[PDB]
């Protein structure tokens, strides 16, 4: 439902 | 480790963050190019940004990719905050969603006077009375920011002090929708423990700065709230205001 933000946590 | 945890916090903000408020200041006293009527908009436009609708959409596109640089760079100041990137995923994504934009406008006090603010990286003053004048819903945006600001700037805070101040923002441990509560209230104790001493020695001659701060934390809340209605109100009334989908992301179902 964050892809983006989600996303940016992961790198 | 407390003077560590402090060190290692404001190392992730000047590491992290393009502008802070040591470099505002200096650009703020003595040069960025005045944007104070229709035509100083368009000459900025041509010379700080690459590639047509009303002035004030325009200027709501350039703030949403400058949002979106922020977000980013808020992202990872807080994967460098001592235990974040253990949380859960779940929560961190929580955490960030509701505390950027606190965030955000603790740290825009900092390219802020009463007069305008600093913007495109340092090399534009865009000045307070230029955006009052801009129509309806756009002229409502950035007033309540410079309200904020100017009682904000007035507590004198350096950079130190608001690199664990925007830690302790995003470090809440009441955010709707958390999971683990008690991990994130263990992080933000020790953030604002820290915070406190920070203050106590780097501030010695105002008695009550910290719970001032803690105030500013509930206001900037409160600032938010009423942000995130005026945003919806735009992306209702205003057929060429969509937002970037980061920023729909973080604004999805907020407050
Ligand atoms: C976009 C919404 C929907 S409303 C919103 C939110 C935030 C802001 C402040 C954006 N801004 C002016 C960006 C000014 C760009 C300039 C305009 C004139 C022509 C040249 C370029 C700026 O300098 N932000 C700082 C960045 C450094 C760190 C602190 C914040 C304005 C509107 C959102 O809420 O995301």
């Amino acid at each position: 439902r964050h892809k983006i933000l989600h996303r940016l946590l992961q790198e | 480790d407390l003077k560590s945890l402090a060190k290692r916090i404001y190392e992730a903000y000047l590491k992290n963050f393009n502008m802070n408020k040591v470099k505002a200041r200096v650009i703020l006293s003595g040069p960025p190019f005045v944007i104070h009527d229709m035509e100083t908009l368009c000459m900025a436009e041509k010379t700080l940004v690459a590639k047509n609708k009303e002035a004030e959409v325009r200027i709501f596109h350039c703030c949403q990719c400058t949002s979106v640089e922020t977000v980013t760079e808020l992202t990872e100041f807080a994967k460098a905050i001592p235990g974040f990137a253990n949380l859960d995923l779940n929560d961190q994504v929580t955490l960030l969603k509701y505390g950027v934009y606190e965030a955000i406008f603790a740290m825009l006090s900092s390219v802020m006077n009463k007069d305008g603010m600093l913007v495109a990286y340092g090399n534009g003053f865009i000045t307070r009375e230029f955006l009052k004048s801009l129509r309806k819903p756009f002229c409502d945006i950035m007033e309540p920011k410079f309200d904020f600001a100017m009682k904000f700037n007035a507590l004198e805070l350096d950079d130190s002090d608001i690199s664990l101040f925007v830690a302790a923002i995003i470090c809440c441990g009441d955010r709707p929708g958390l999971l683990n509560v008690g991990h994130i209230e263990k992080m933000q104790e020790g953030i604002v423990h820290v915070l406190r001493l920070h203050l106590q020695s780097n501030h010695p001659d105002d008695i009550f700065l910290f719970p001032k701060l803690l105030q500013k934390m509930a206001d900037l809340r409160q600032l938010v709230t009423e942000h995130a209605q005026l945003v919806q109100i735009i992306k209702k009334t205003e057929s060429d205001a969509a937002l970037h989908p980061l920023l729909q992301e973080i604004y999805r179902d907020m407050y």
